[PDB]
């Protein structure tokens, strides 16, 4: 869990999915795939997520502040990660982006548990954006 | 048109959003600070980035474009969202350096009525220049536009 | 109306209220105050403005980049208003507090039309915010 807080999209090869949900997690789910449980369950953590948006980023905040935690991305980090054969700033802008991230805002609009939910099962399932991915992480997989 | 057009401004919207978000200006210094083996992988990536904001560039042109044409297209197929004109007026102002924008403007736009225009003909007025006039330029097309408004609506 | 875009509060003396809602203009309404026809008919500005959201941005988008439009404040016209005996981000930020007054956002919170509402009138009949104001501006009046 070395790479955190949204780090691996600045890396040369961007992640653009926020999650794993390839075909071999779908497929282990049942026919059903992600309709069902799957769909439910993200949306019941979402909503305790939202209703405990303050103790989450007051959590955060203490994480990012502590000046032993080396979470931010540094390039030997990044080229050891993908190898082939001001820190206010940043920690605010990190701040922010969870606070939108709790509070449901992702494009600048306000979105509900369900469509947040929606969108994230389609960006993660999207072929597109696993093709852009780094071929280390087996987006076929 | 309309719907298309909101959804194509929605898209170019969003490439630009992310194309000034601070998370693009922290990718960027990142990769000035790293490129500062190691020769390799430092034009790599220099090529790469390149390579990705070049598809992205094209990418923004292509829903400019669209949107553009749309909107032109939903303002020529009826009255009841001249309000848009803003829009496109907004669009056309922030991207006169795109020469098929400013085509699809001279081709088009002549066939709008002139009265769609009038409220915002301070700032259509305001942008007038000379510097950049030619056959496809923002500035000959402009002054165009404001002249055949000018002549439909003197008052 | 010279003064817009909340250019009223990098003044000198910053001006804490929205608008205008004195005692007098309360007066003016009946015995009932703003409770009644001032709140229902606030909520519909309200509900009119939020749904028509990206109308009003764009237009101010329009405005904004005007080049004959000197809609910035400077120290001659703080002094000239108040006397006594980068413009990019400048506008990107005006544009932004547009759009959060839009959406309902004040505080970093989502807040609905009545709320929204009934912040604004409390903050414009708030005595401790008149008394800051500028004596020329007749709080009292």
């Amino acid at each position: 869990l070395g790479v955190a807080f949204e780090q691996g999209k600045i890396l040369p090869t961007p992640e653009t999915v926020p999650f794993r949900l390839t075909r071999d997690i779908v497929d282990g789910m049942g026919i059903t795939g992600v309709e069902g449980v799957f769909r439910r369950c993200c949306e019941k953590t979402m909503e305790v997520m939202r209703n405990s948006q303050e103790t989450l980023l007051t959590i955060v905040e203490v994480l990012l502040y502590d000046p032993l935690f080396d979470w931010t991305m540094n390039p030997l980090k990044a080229l050891y990660l993908a190898q082939r054969p001001s820190f206010n700033k940043v920690a605010e802008r990190v701040l922010m982006r969870l606070q939108e991230k709790l509070k449901g805002v992702e494009e600048g609009t306000v979105l509900s548990v369900g469509g947040q939910v929606n969108l994230l099962i389609q960006q993660a399932i999207d072929p597109k954006n696993l093709s852009r991915l780094f071929p280390g992480w087996k987006a076929w997989v | 048109f309309l719907s298309l057009a909101r959804f194509s401004d929605t898209q170019y919207q969003r490439i630009e959003n992310y194309m000034k978000s601070s998370e693009f200006e922290n990718k960027q210094a990142l990769l000035k600070r790293a490129k500062e083996r190691y020769t390799v992988k430092v034009q790599r990536e220099l090529e790469l980035d390149e390579l990705a904001l070049r598809a992205l560039k094209e990418d923004r042109k292509r829903f400019l474009c669209k949107a553009v044409e749309n909107y032109i297209n939903c303002l020529l197929s009826g009255e009841e969202h001249d309000m848009w004109v803003f829009r496109l007026c907004s669009l056309w102002l922030e991207n006169s350096g795109v020469s098929e924008v400013n085509g699809m403007m001279k081709r088009d736009g002549m066939k709008i009525p002139t009265y769609k225009f009038l409220p915002l003909m301070y700032q259509l007025a305001a942008r007038m220049g000379t510097k950049m006039m030619g056959g496809l330029g923002f500035h000959e097309v402009l002054n165009n536009l404001i002249s055949r408004i000018s002549m439909d609506h003197p008052h």
